[PDB]
């Protein structure tokens, strides 16, 4: 039961971004700030967290194996709870009396709950928010334009039939005539957003349901279109993302931690190297990161903390330092005690 | 800065009683909207004074056809008289005392 | 089903710029610049994601065949859905398991997803290596676009997750037609956007801590060299897939 | 159909001068100490040129009527044509020649320069190369016409590439010199008889 603490820094091989639900606006997509409007920004602790958590989930799943047809033993409650954390079948109840003194026996058995904790058993793992060491390292990626793909290059013209180049056609004329008329009913729209601050109270609320009814004649010219439901060359909103290099400093500690525990932390973060993808925009390759963490632990009562290794990740390898971080990983590999189906 | 029903309830009440035109100076222009949906229309034309609007071109709408003039705000020292100059309209409904919010 | 991650880097022949309209300002044609004002510019990962998505969607509409008038049996729906992943026809719970026979069918659409399907491919963007390797370009009162210099080595990185055989042949045949019009960005004309370049595809299989390099893939302008024999593998694994319904979504 | 890439080098009986349209310089190739270039901007209007004054000597659905705008394009129209501009090879090589003195590459510079038709048919493909014959009896790459500057001898290596293959055919070989124009490969020959062949025109 030993306390772990990575201390280390997440760089940026490719533009890492997150869509957290509070964070983004109407404005646009804007990374999860550290406190205002013009902090420094953050990758929140949460997303990698579960990216983590997934990552043990997998470990798990491979470590117990697979049968001739390739399905794991687990059923959909055990890879929930496992993974997502969420009980199927209702058996989590916080703050009950029966679990009193169970909790170290499960956490033996599932060093999964225990560590990334479940409804009513504490996470032993905190995976915390990754914050940029230095100013500016962060600025608006992706972007760019849906386009027609004919217009752009007219190679594909030989290719298309001509009852399909007049769907074509008919596609671009409709989209136009569409286009203005949306054109218009933005004009309409933005003119009452004008109002929709500038107002006296409850005067508002009016105009709250006209940009209502106004959003509900959009979807209305949006089925009038036919053939695409949507707008095809249409402009992409940028999202925001910490520049390539980035360095994020990074604190993540294991509350009273086995050495099993550590062990599947450290493989986590292993067979997580095999893919360091954190946050979203995977098409655009955001989110690969290579990482160094110090893992140093502090025996309660003594002044300072010992270095038991660094674990560094890299796309050419996953370097593990110091014996104490071997023999974690070793002790979590050759325990054969584990039952992830409590 | 929510009206009671009941009170909207008596003021229509007390507005639609009344058999001529009339004068109703609410305080904000919130109330104004407020007894405006609340009122079936039943009397003479209700002309209402829209938030941030001018007086003038409702008291020139009014005199053509005297009636019900929902106008708060306004006043500054106005009056919707008719052209060669006559009290047209019998009733002035102050529907509460324009009491300033307090200020921190 | 492996990860295979494909390392490498840029040398632009000729410049190469990206009209991005949010880089772009009252100056002109400001190349996305990868942070502040004073950053180093970046070759956006959707452009070259766009390109190769295309390479893959010819290679696709070259593979099922061309009727005798020279015309491809996929209509407007399905040719946006390949390249654009647009749901033109515009047609869930049951969809949960509908994504694996639709990957397994379709290998492009699962390399370059669509709308709510997750694409197995990340197309990264390319970073200069040195420094002053980007400039002014297309003298001529007339707009000069921001751009990078011949030669500048860009480090790009993209990596499909999960891929099968035919997936990643879909991939590399796409990069191999790509390699004979190897153009990025825009400006055709001044011929700014072609490039030779040369990724290292090494794959992990998760657990291990090292990954294992399947080869080289290097694109010049004399031809396209595919080292390692793995790779040749996984491009006629997917040649010989005759298993593939590009209708289907 | 075929994208006809056009890689070769240009080399110069004397000295260039551009940016003719604070000082007389080259447009820098990045930041300000690195290699300079010859702008691409200035290839293509002599190609503009070129293939302007010989469909005058002569004479997707657009494409077939004006191979001209096929190649190089109006604003709305696509053109399959791209001009590179010229990179020196070496170190050094250009100086400060030449009333206020103007940048100019040495006498015998070699350049690596690429040009391109993307998705080109033999029809408009064949004008670009006889815009390149007509042009090398006038050979001007050059902005001065005073001084005279643009004499050069230039030779192209086309080398198309069908998609899907992993090597691109070599065509032939275009040269262009002060003493006229030569031309290897029968298909290319072959190929400019096809733009010779057809008459479709339509001026601008």
């Amino acid at each position: 039961m030993r306390t772990l603490n990575f201390n280390g820094k997440i760089s940026t091989l490719e533009p890492l971004t997150v869509t957290v639900k509070n964070a983004v606006s109407t404005s646009g997509h804007r990374l999860p700030r550290n406190g205002g409007f013009n902090a420094a920004p953050y990758f929140p602790g949460t997303s990698i967290r579960g990216t983590l958590r997934h990552a043990a989930h997998k470990v798990i799943v491979d470590r117990v194996g697979l049968n001739a047809d390739g399905k794991s033993p687990f059923d959909l409650a055990e890879h929930f709870m496992l993974a997502q954390g969420v009980d199927i079948n209702g058996e989590a109840e916080t703050f009950a009396p029966g679990e009193i003194n169970a909790g170290a026996e499960l956490r033996s058995k599932n060093p999964l709950i225990s560590l990334f904790g479940r409804w009513g058993l504490s996470g032993k793992v905190g995976i915390g928010n990754a914050i940029p060491d230095g100013d500016n390292q962060w600025g608006m990626f992706g972007g760019g334009a849906r386009s027609i793909m004919f217009q752009r290059d007219e190679s594909l013209m030989e290719f298309l039939e001509t009852d399909q180049v007049d769907r074509l056609e008919r596609l671009l004329e409709e989209q136009a005539e569409a286009s203005v008329d949306i054109s218009q009913i933005k004009t309409e729209q933005d003119a009452l957003k004008k109002a929709m601050k500038s107002a006296d109270k409850d005067t508002k609320a009016e105009l709250q349901i006209k940009v209502r009814e106004l959003d509900e004649k959009i979807q209305a010219r949006k089925d009038q279109k036919q053939e695409s439901r949507e707008s095809i060359r249409r402009p992409i909103d940028p999202y925001e993302a910490f520049i390539t290099g980035a360095e994020l400093s990074h604190r993540m500690s294991i509350k009273n931690a086995t050495d099993e525990e550590a062990g599947l932390f450290i493989s986590a973060l292993i067979r997580f190297a095999a893919e360091p993808r954190f946050g979203g925009h995977a098409n655009h390759n955001c989110g690969l990161v290579e990482a160094h963490w110090t893992v140093t632990t502090w025996k309660p009562g003594e002044l300072v903390p010992v270095t038991l290794g660094e674990i560094v990740i890299t796309p050419n390898g996953v370097e593990i330092t110091g014996d104490e971080l071997f023999a974690m990983v070793k002790a979590f590999n050759e325990n054969q005690s584990f039952d992830f189906t409590a | 800065q929510i009206f009671s029903g009941q009170w909207l309830k008596a003021v229509v009440e007390q507005l639609s009683c009344i058999q001529g035109p009339a004068l109703v100076l609410t305080a904000s222009h919130y109330e104004t909207r407020m007894i405006a949906n609340q009122l079936g229309e039943v009397s003479q034309p209700v002309y209402i004074q829209k938030a941030g609007q001018a007086l003038s071109e409702i008291i020139k709408q009014y005199q053509e056809k005297p009636g019900i003039l929902i106008s708060a705000g306004a006043s500054v020292g106005v009056s919707p008289r008719g052209e060669n100059g006559e009290q047209i309209f019998q009733d002035l409904i102050i529907t509460r005392i324009p009491f300033l919010p307090p200020d921190r």
